[PDB]
């Protein structure tokens, strides 16, 4: 009945997808084709046929064809539609103007097409996951044009979008600055709720808990894999309290243009060292909130809160959950902002967590995933507008930009933009 | 897809193009004869960057072989890869350059560079998406630096949009090995700066220091100097044959490599390079690879990046390795020299992973570095160039073959304010 | 009892009917000669002997003589009648004159003699198949001669006509344009409903969907072949909801002088890419309005529809049929005129199409087959008309026409007669 | 049926027929003895074509030779595949004509072309459908530019309807073999725009060119530029004997080709063409087959197309090809090029593909190009036809043998006013 459309962007994205799609799969005996072995809550996620073929309801969608071109030689190459996997001729080369003015324009209108014919095949349309990169190319661009289009053919439907936010200081790319901002301002009018992940964080969290000194992409991938299952739990999968896609944007969004939480999962727990843990509820849910576990390097106490979601798995039992909220509204080093007297939005789901096998995660019972939205993010964003001010005062880059479909122009209308966003913030977090 | 088209020119790009395609054919598992006979079948996937496909398995390198004197290319054709390249593409002429730069860009190539073009536009309208354009020269020669220039104002008058990177050698500014190498290098440099998009400078002087130094070599052949360049070469363009953790196509480097338009001049280098006799005493991991990268010793450019500042730096890795190691390094790198790079770019590092390392190295990297140091190389040629022709040192050479002293002027000119250019962006804000 | 007399002229009419009769013989059973092994609706297309032999119901003509000299070589060889297959001296060399004028009235008087002798030999006649090119040569002048001469021996009878219309841009023909509009000139009074097809189309679909880079012709035929299977299933077959062959007169053609439907066929579908598609009716009902999916290089949206056919084969519902074309009739985007309320004839066969061995096609459930009226095909008369315009303002080839049996005047004729249709699909299209 | 009957004429028409009737009978498994003994039968279904049948198997060809000399034909008979042609059809005199137009045409063949037409008529009787007659000599000489354009006249006022192709060779503008070219070429030009339907222009300059770029060869005799001419003349003439996906017959080729009645001089090609050592590193399929086919340096006249500008083209495919690829590479030049088609000409390609494809080829193509830039060639016979008229160079050998001096101003007019016609049809409309 319900559904989700995974739209997955760049390399990033469809990287991230490999490891959402692995887990869903083995979140529903599926045996890494569509074909379930000699089970029943699939229909969220995967389109059936008459074959006994499940066909997974997603869009890989990339200008470069090196990394999807890996996919159809992958062990998933008979999983997805071969027309769902869409490759173009030249990446956008760290370029947001590229993936948005010139390359985009070439592959929108057919990637859009095939989100059509997913769309009216849906009983009924419950919102978008957009997984994509926030450092550039494919990721600023196409997306910010997608969503604009996703916009328009669709208007009220929930656009949920899980970004890999820069981090404050590893880097990948010379001209992020450029790229987060750029694909920000036009984005920021066209999606609802954007969950932000930091590759820094989760490197500190998968050698400081995870006891691995050599974390690859695949490991981020699949701890990012683990909180899209817990977010999507709700629908695919019965509880005692349940959540649906479409509650997030009132519960985490007071603001239109402030919709920015960040993430966390709690059990990111060693194998070994899970034996000397009882992992009972009260401290799962008090390690949310520090500074020591959350994916994005933005630290919470230096800002206040303004809302929280806390979506539970597992041997959960809510009187625990009822007892550890109100503990963790007592202590005062963890600030909700005045005017929001209602801080925390709950959820419970009865499956537990399912470990992928190679994987790092330890066999845990129970396990929360935590969305909050917090000011502190306010700083991330001034450091970005800093750097970018940096660059742009000298035009250190401009003249790729301008010359592949940009102008001069945008430049300043998406600082200024980032600038009132920055102020607006501050308004938020300031009371009479 | 995404196809790149390979110009020689000269002795120099002869030579060394020879090598790159020795290199190239051997991590894609082609035979002398044309025929593959490789292992992994990822190496065959994107094979189409750079080979050709014919009927029995044969693949044909998208080369074009071109020299003023066809005895480099007989030595080419004659020696082991040779006949691996489709004959139609050696153009050639009869009487060469002598090592002027006026003969090979006005009189002597001018009346050939149309024969060449034709193979190029034949070669080129055969790709199903075409990246750029690969040339392989010497600025100190006549063909290289006259025709090599030549074509390159014509292919980016035909080519636009295209790519165009060059691999340009350099002369030492130790000892030189052509008189007359200030007008060459001057004249070549005033074409180079306007009519291409990434010109990597070596020079052989550090090579026989990588040579003498790292690898303990004591007769150091110029195949080994080549198989350097050609380790490079083949670095700069895996993203493109082979997938990895996180890709680095031509214009990618391009766009976070190249700030200002002119300000396109970068010194390679490569890692690991080590002794025989010193091998077992390596860890052979990423910090160390890392830290061997950053070392002036280990750099094909003579300019030493310590007496100016990095405005950006790429590090393309192959092989298997840890993302976090990559980046944490990159960072460190960063903080301890932060003196070193340019402070108006809060990031100077684009990083990049390939998956498949070069045959018999579980790990390597390749360097590329855009520094403000590089101001010294040109600046050294102008005061060579200034010297000479302060008295007419040569110039009748070069004004009898249709140049004019007007060129000679502008040239130096140009060359001139790209080294204000280049000292101008090494202060900081305000 | 039902009939149907198959006319095949020219290369393409021979060639096209090569794949019908090999898709026919496979409809029934047929063992590639008039017998069945050791199977009762041939009747329609096959007369029957005593000897158990089945005789193909057509009439191969050509004034060349190596196509169909090919068939009585080929595999069909004691297949067909020997004096049904009809050979000239000299093929007509492209030229429309040679074709109607020189050539044609030594053969015709033969053809037509052996069409008189299979009408009087069925139990009751329905109509015309005519199969032949608009290129040019026996196609565009035998045929308007034969068209005239079926006209008058045999009056009212439905006259059914399978065109291949000159592509857009695709051309093999320099005098196409002459050849196209005199041969619509004399067979615009002579001819009930004239079913399109484009090679270009048919090329772009053959790669787009069925992931073939080398189609010949004998795959676009093949294509070919299985339309007109379905247009005369109902006849073959027994169904729910049934179609006779004189129904598509008046339910397509709304005035005498538009009778120009386009094509389609839905599940055009590669083998592979089939076992990750439901192939449900409603979306192939969709596919059929789709540009990507017609089989003549006209784009439906540029006009608006006048009438629309739906002839559905093997499991098809007829409450999800009602369903489908309800909700393409709310599409804003898919345009009826104003003046056609009801827009739509149904035809629902209980007969699942046949794959022909070696073929492309996928072994697919269910199919639909779409003949759309339009007034979008306008704008390929135009662009025909402009090419005639060009070449006649020259006298470009003139005289290749004038001096075998044509006279000047007939081209300034057959042009205006154009620029009337022209007019009278442009006055069709506006109301009030 | 459509039968052809071949004509030949002086010493270059007996030369190339020798060898086209050696390519023919290949293709069709005819021994040298007559018999057949070919493995396809396909090849024998439409032998009628161009050969008679004879008792024991034996197939005759349907060619007249004819000559004002024998020692020509004695070398023809005598050499090999000259046992085959019925030795009736030889009809030769004893004097020959000294390279002068008007001894063949007036004195010398006028009284012998009474035999060749008895051999004719009895030849053409036996056709069941005739289609035309095919023709094969030289402007340049005095036997096929006079008694060639004799034999045209009479031909088309016995046979008004019937096809007739002339396959002519005609003077190079960069050397002569005959110091009389100018007035042998104006006054056969003279007689062939009016009596007769394609003629198919080609010089031996320029097939000194495709054997000495192309093919590589370094010793070209005769026998290898008159199988270059075979090649085209066999494929303009492969649908009236092998079936395809599409057919083209002769006058499918002349009604597609000739917009006005005078232009129909064209100027063959083929393909694929390729040395000994060039065939291992090239893929022979149709995009590189079309490629080359359209390029200048392929065809088989001087004229180059880019001076001018195509009125029609005619690409005859041979081989089992995609009929996709062909009709999108045909696009696919009509849009790089669309300069050089004329525009009040909306497609300016004649489309063909036959299965079968000549001996030890999996492919093949001939291109038929009716071009504008022929005037070139015309403009250029005009100027030295003028230049030795001026002043009576050579006249009296001509006005001695019943010409006139008149008749040298009427060809002169007559070829200007064709040299206007094309030139006023490269002009777009308006
Ligand atoms: N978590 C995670 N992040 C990734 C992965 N791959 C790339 N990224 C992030 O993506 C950021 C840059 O954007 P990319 O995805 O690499 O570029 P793109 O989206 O492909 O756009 P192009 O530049 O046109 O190629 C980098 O800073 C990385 O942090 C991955 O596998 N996992
Ligand atoms: N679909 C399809 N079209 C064909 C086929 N063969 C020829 N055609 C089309 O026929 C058009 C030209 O008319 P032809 O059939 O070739 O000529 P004709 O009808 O034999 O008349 P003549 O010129 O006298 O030979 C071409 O433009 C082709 O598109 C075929 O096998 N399949
Ligand atoms: N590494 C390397 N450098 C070369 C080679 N041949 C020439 N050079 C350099 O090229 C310069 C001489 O110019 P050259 O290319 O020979 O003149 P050209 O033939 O007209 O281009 C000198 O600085 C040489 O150091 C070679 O095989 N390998
Ligand atoms: N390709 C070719 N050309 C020839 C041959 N013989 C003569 N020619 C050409 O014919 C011209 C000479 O005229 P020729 O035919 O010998 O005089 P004719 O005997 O009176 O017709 C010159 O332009 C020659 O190039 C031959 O065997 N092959
Ligand atoms: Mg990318
Ligand atoms: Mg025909």
């Amino acid at each position: 009945m319900r559904e989700c459309i995974s739209v997955h962007i760049g390399q990033a994205g469809v990287q991230m997808g490999n490891a959402c799609w692995e887990l869903y799969c083995l979140e529903h005996g599926i045996q890494q084709d569509g074909i379930i072995p000699d089970d029943s809550s699939f229909g969220t996620f995967f389109s059936e046929t008459g074959s006994g073929k499940h066909v997974p309801r997603a869009v890989f969608v990339d200008l470069e064809q090196t990394v999807i071109g890996e996919i159809r030689t992958g062990h998933y190459r008979s999983l997805f539609h071969p027309e769902q996997l869409i490759t173009g001729k030249e990446d956008a080369a760290n370029n947001y103007a590229r993936g948005h003015y010139t390359i985009g324009k070439e592959i929108v209108d057919s990637v859009l097409d095939r989100v059509r014919k997913m769309a009216d095949q849906c009983s009924g349309l419950q919102g978008f996951l957009i997984f994509h990169s926030f450092g550039g190319g494919t990721g600023s661009g196409f997306t910010s044009l997608l969503m604009e289009r996703l916009s328009v053919d669709y208007g009220k439907k929930s656009k949920l979008e899980f970004s890999v936010y820069p981090a404050p200081q590893i880097s990948t790319a010379v001209v992020e600055p450029y790229n987060s901002i750029l694909t920000t301002h036009t984005t920021l009018e066209h999606s609802d709720c954007a969950f932000m992940v930091d590759n820094e964080a989760i490197y500190d969290i998968c050698n400081r808990n995870l006891d691995i000194e050599r974390p690859t992409y695949t490991n981020l991938n699949r701890l990012i894999g683990q909180i899209v299952s817990s977010i999507t739990a709700s629908l695919r999968f019965d509880g005692a309290l349940n959540v649906d896609l479409t509650e997030f944007q009132t519960n985490l969004v007071p603001y239109p243009r402030i919709h920015f939480p960040l993430v966390t999962y709690s059990p990111i727990i060693s194998a070994e060292k899970a034996y000397h843990e009882q992992l009972s509820v009260p401290e799962i849910t008090n390690a949310c909130f520090e500074y020591s576990n959350q994916m994005v390097k933005c630290d919470p106490r230096r800002g206040k809160y303004m809302a929280c979601c806390l979506l539970y798995r597992g041997d959960v039992v809510p009187k625990d959950v009822n007892a550890a909220i109100a503990t963790i509204k007592t202590r005062k080093s963890i600030q909700f902002v005045d005017w929001c007297p209602t801080g925390f939005k709950v959820g419970i789901n009865y499956q537990p967590p399912t470990a992928v096998p190679g994987g790092d995660l330890a066999k845990v019972q129970r396990a929360v995933c935590m969305l909050s939205n917090t000011t502190a993010i306010a700083e991330a964003w001034a450091r970005l507008d800093h750097k970018f001010d940096l660059m742009y005062s000298k035009r250190a880059f401009v003249h790729w930009y301008v010359g592949e479909g940009m102008e001069e122009g945008e430049f300043s209308e998406a600082r200024e933009d980032m600038a009132a966003l920055e102020k607006d913030y501050e308004e938020v977090g300031t009371e009479s | 897809m995404r196809e790149i088209v390979h110009l020689q020119a000269g002795q120099c790009g002869n030579q060394i193009g020879a090598k790159f395609w020795e290199v190239i054919s051997d991590e894609h598992g082609i035979d002398p004869t044309g025929a593959y006979h490789g292992d992994s079948d990822l190496q065959l996937e994107r094979i189409n960057v750079y080979y050709n496909e014919a009927t029995g398995g044969k693949y044909v390198p998208r080369a074009v072989l071109v020299d003023l004197e066809p005895g480099t290319m007989d030595s080419v054709r004659s020696g082991p890869f040779g006949q691996i390249f489709r004959p139609d593409n050696f153009v050639f002429g009869q009487s060469g350059a002598g090592n002027n730069w006026a003969k090979g860009h006005y009189t002597e190539g001018a009346e050939l560079v149309d024969s060449v073009l034709d193979v190029v536009r034949k070669e080129a309208e055969s790709c199903d998406c075409l990246q750029g354009f690969q040339l392989t020269h010497s600025l100190g020669g006549g063909t290289g630096s006259g025709m090599g220039t030549l074509l390159i104002s014509k292919i980016r008058e035909e080519y636009p949009d295209r790519i165009m990177n060059t691999f340009s050698v350099v002369p030492s500014p130790k000892v030189s090995d052509t008189v007359v190498e200030p007008y060459n290098a001057t004249l070549s440099v005033h074409q180079l700066v306007e009519n291409t998009d990434e010109t990597y400078c070596i020079d052989n002087e550090a090579l026989y220091d990588i040579c003498f130094r790292t690898l303990k070599l004591t007769t150091p052949t110029y195949g080994d100097l080549n198989h350097l360049v050609s380790a490079t070469m083949s670095g700069v363009t895996t993203c493109l044959r082979f997938p990895g953790q996180l890709n680095a196509d031509l214009r990618k480097l391009a766009v976070n490599m190249v700030p200002f338009p002119r300000l396109h001049f970068f010194m390679p280098g490569f890692a690991p390079l080590t002794s025989r006799g010193s091998q077992q005493y390596r860890a052979l991991t990423v910090p160390e690879l890392t830290q061997q990268m950053f070392d002036a010793k280990n750099m094909m450019a003579a300019c030493d990046p310590r007496h100016g500042r990095y405005l950006t730096v790429a590090a393309i890795f192959r092989g298997r390795m840890s993302m976090k190691e990559v980046d944490e390094q990159m960072l460190n790198v960063q903080n301890k020299n932060s003196s070193y790079f340019v402070e108006w770019i809060p990031n100077n590092v684009k990083t990049a992973v390939c998956d498949i390392p070069p045959r018999g190295l579980k790990m390597s990297a390749t360097f590329i570095g855009n520094s403000t140091a590089i101001q010294e190389l040109f600046k050294r040629i102008s005061e060579q160039f200034t010297a000479m022709f302060r008295r007419k040192a040569f110039l009748h050479w070069y004004t009898g073959e249709g140049m004019d002293e007007m060129e000679f002027t502008e040239a130096e000119s140009n060359m001139n304010d790209l080294v204000s250019e280049y000292q101008q962006y090494q202060d900081a804000t305000a």
